[PDB]
């Protein structure tokens, strides 16, 4: 809060930091990215992907 | 290239070369596996192998004859070789092998016999000839369910389910007088074969015409035959190109010279002046390709054949490829026009003026059977060289820029990409 209660520094630091995460998010989106790309996606029938892929 | 025919019911032809000491004679039907069915396919290949059985070749041989015989798509050959003098013995054995000898050759021994050769032959050739069953596949595909489809060797499924009647069906239906042409080349005179021919009659079911079908027709396709276990990957594509005698005929071939044929493991063939080699040779793409202009009766092929041990940069060797083609269109030099002039009179010239006698009586007989005359070299050159940059981008634009291909492969491919992205590479992105 910065203070006694939700007040003028809580809602300041609020804005500041609501500018910051996503930001974060983005970069986290990235390494979600990262991890999605080594493997590659999963299909519906569950099973392998490698015998038949498309660009 | 002296232009001799003459009709008096049997269309003669003949071309004679001082400088020859063999002669060839022999007859050039205007019939092939485009003449066939899905269930007769095959025949014709049959009736080469029977007519080159042991049997009746030994009959030619104490003869001092030798035999001869192509399978086409448009035609079929029969052609008999001997010396100068002996052009007569020729005629004999043409007028024994279908007249006399057509029962000797069909009986059950020798037809069981010839079957079952060209049934392993055919095996062999799907098993390990992969670039030519490559490019028999991009026909199989690019012409589906019409003529130009069928592969001339025929398939093991209907070649095994053929019997003598289907010989002799197609025989009676093919192997006609109005669909021939007794064809004579080597150092033999006309008037010595026309009077050679003149002293023999009969006809033996003439007067009649081959059956007619469907026309036929390029569909924007692919067939892919993937095989893991293979080395490399080999791959044909095309559009539809231009049929025998078509006002571009040469501006196609002329075409296909610009970016040539390669062979990486020949150091000569890694300094043509071939702009597409520039980006091919850093990584290697390849170790061979080849362009043509294939040219048929109702249509025609235009395209590349390639083979590669490169399985993971395919699809750079294809974008490269196709990428030098739409320059065909919008920028091809003025001076790669001209080396592809010089390089296409060079080839014309190694076909046409072969030393060899067969070679030219299968180009007599097909040409007359279309054009009723042979293409004079001398008016081929000088077609060539009417070839402006102007008339190729206009082909080009037609036959080249945005348009469907027929692509075939076999082996590992799994780096070809699907038919929509070799597909998207057919024209360029612009203002």
């Amino acid at each position: 809060w910065g203070g006694f209660s939700v007040s003028n520094p809580t809602i300041q630091r609020f804005f500041a930091l609501h500018y910051l995460v996503p930001f974060i998010i983005a970069a986290m989106v990235i390494m979600h990215l990262m991890a999605l790309h080594i493997h590659g996606s999963s299909n519906p029938l569950g099973i392998t992907g490698n015998l038949d892929r498309i660009p | 290239a002296e232009v001799t025919q003459l009709s008096n019911g049997i269309v003669v032809a003949t071309e004679h070369n001082p400088s020859a000491h063999t002669a060839s004679v022999g007859v050039v039907f205007g019939s092939g596996a485009a003449n066939e069915n899905p269930y007769n396919n095959g025949v014709s290949n049959l009736w080469k192998n029977i007519f080159l059985s042991k049997e009746n070749s030994a009959v030619a041989a104490k003869e001092g004859l030798a035999l001869s015989s192509n399978i086409s798509r448009d035609f079929q050959s029969y052609i008999v070789s001997s010396l100068p003098g002996s052009t007569d013995k020729s005629l004999d054995f043409l007028n024994q092998s279908f007249i006399q000898q057509k029962a000797n050759l069909l009986s059950s021994s020798n037809f069981e016999a010839t079957k079952k050769s060209v049934l392993k032959q055919v095996q062999d050739f799907e098993d390990n000839d992969h670039p030519n069953r490559v490019l028999e596949h991009l026909h199989s595909t690019a012409f589906q369910n019409t003529p130009l489809s069928l592969p001339t060797r025929g398939t093991l499924e209907s070649l095994e389910n053929l019997v003598v009647a289907d010989l002799e069906s197609f025989a009676n239906n093919h192997f006609l007088n109005s669909n021939a042409v007794v064809v004579g080349t080597g150092n033999i005179k006309h008037e010595d074969l026309v009077n050679s021919i003149e002293s023999k009659n009969l006809s033996l079911q003439t007067g009649t015409k081959p059956v007619l079908k469907k026309k036929a027709a390029f569909l924007g396709s692919e067939v892919r035959l993937r095989d893991d276990t293979l080395p490399k990957a080999w791959i044909s594509l095309a559009v539809e190109g231009e049929p025998v005698n078509s006002p571009n005929y040469f501006v196609a071939k002329l075409a296909a010279q610009i970016f040539g044929s390669y062979n990486a493991f020949e150091p000569a063939s890694r300094l043509q002046g071939i702009k597409l080699l520039d980006n091919i040779q850093e990584y290697q793409l390849c170790d061979n390709f080849n362009h043509f202009s294939l040219s048929y009766k109702d249509s025609g092929l235009w395209g590349f054949s390639t083979a590669t041990r490169n399985v993971t940069m395919i699809d750079d060797l294809i974008h490269f490829t196709l990428k030098q083609w739409n320059r065909l269109t919008i920028s091809v030099t003025d001076t790669e026009v001209e080396r592809a002039k010089s390089l296409l009179k060079l080839q014309l010239g190694q076909l046409y003026e072969s030393g060899n006698p067969v070679n030219d009586a299968n180009l007599l007989g097909a040409e007359v059977l279309i054009k009723g005359s042979k293409l004079s070299l001398g008016e081929a050159f000088k077609k060539i060289d009417a070839i402006t940059v102007k008339d190729v981008k206009a082909w080009a634009g037609k036959r080249l820029w945005d348009q469907d291909i027929a692509i075939a492969g076999t082996g590992q491919i799994e780096g070809l990409l699907d038919y929509m992205r070799i597909r998207s590479d057919m024209s360029m992105m612009r203002w």
